[PDB]
């Protein structure tokens, strides 16, 4: 049934990981024609992290592989609109694009890590 | 016709200039090999050089000469064709980056292309039938090799002049006679 979530109940059996996340509120510029985005209250949510396993390419005697996660959760994550995206970190900052389920019961993920984390307890 | 033995010929000057690099520029080793080999073989790891014919160019209308041949009373017509032949020489060598002394192929490429255009090697290849023009450039390009280690393949044109000979059958005259009319 498209009623009860089912990842609530998956979650009860597999066992999951946890990652903070935080989201997205609006967006300035600096006096360069450039956005710098504003995020608030990163909260503590629960998640299973999957495998995708990137491969790398070449633009010219460079190599730049790009890493990439599959996410599964039961929240309203949104990828990209006339907004921007929301943020998260399992070891380092990470961004997704995508959508799933939402206005049901759960959705889905991805993720770009992202550099680094800044430290003192894993900002 | 005429085209065996220039590879035969080519081939040795090669030879003898890869041996003139070898004590110019302390190589491990050489090998000097063809393009578009006709059966199935693979590259090998040592310093390489490979050449490949690219076209050709008449360059001139034919000469005609005629010798006669007197027991049998024929002309033996010769045709002379002066062509140009377009060669593209090639060489290949891996870098390791952690021995001090270096040597990269661009400085074989660039050996060999000099040693071509020496005086003294033009004059010892006249007696050889054939002749070299000027060249113009020469150019790097990055291959992949084994899904790494990225290489490059320098590369150049080389023109050789020569002559090449036809020959066939013709009849002879011996006399003429005419008839005037008023």
């Amino acid at each position: 049934i498209p009623g009860a979530n089912l990842l609530r109940m998956a979650f009860g059996v597999i066992g999951t990981q946890i990652v903070r996340y935080r989201k997205f509120e609006q967006r300035v510029k600096n006096d360069q024609a450039q956005y710098v985005s504003m995020f608030g209250e990163p909260f503590d949510l629960a998640a299973s992290v999957q495998r995708v396993r990137r491969d790398q390419y070449a633009q010219f005697n460079l190599e730049f592989q790009r890493n990439y996660v599959m996410i599964f959760a039961n929240f309203d994550m949104v990828d990209l609109d006339r907004n921007m995206a929301g943020d998260q970190f399992l070891w380092t900052g990470r961004v997704f694009q995508l959508e799933s389920q939402g206005s049901w019961f759960y959705q889905d993920g991805w993720g770009v890590c992202l550099a680094v984390d800044i430290g003192a307890a894993k900002a | 016709m005429f085209d065996g033995e220039l590879i035969a010929k080519l081939v040795v000057e090669l030879n003898a200039a890869m041996t003139s690099a070898q004590e110019a520029l302390q190589f491990p080793d050489f090998e000097v090999v063809q393009k578009a080999q006709p059966t199935q073989q693979g590259t090998s790891t040592r310093p390489t050089i490979f050449f490949q014919k690219l076209f050709d160019i008449p360059r001139g209308w034919p000469a005609t000469d005629w010798h006669l041949d007197n027991t049998a009373r024929k002309y033996v017509e010769i045709t002379r064709q002066h062509v140009e032949t377009t060669f593209q020489i090639s060489s290949l060598h891996w870098q390791n980056p952690e021995i001090t002394h270096v040597v990269t192929a661009s400085d074989i490429a660039n050996y060999v292309r000099a040693y071509f255009q020496a005086r003294s090697t033009i004059e010892r290849v006249k007696e050889l039938d054939f002749l070299i023009l000027r060249v113009s450039q020469i150019s790097n390009e990055a291959f992949e090799n084994d899904n790494h280690q990225f290489e490059f393949h320098p590369s150049f044109d080389m023109v050789v002049t020569y002559n090449q000979y036809i020959r066939l059958y013709e009849n002879a005259a011996y006399s003429a006679d005419g008839v005037l009319i008023g």
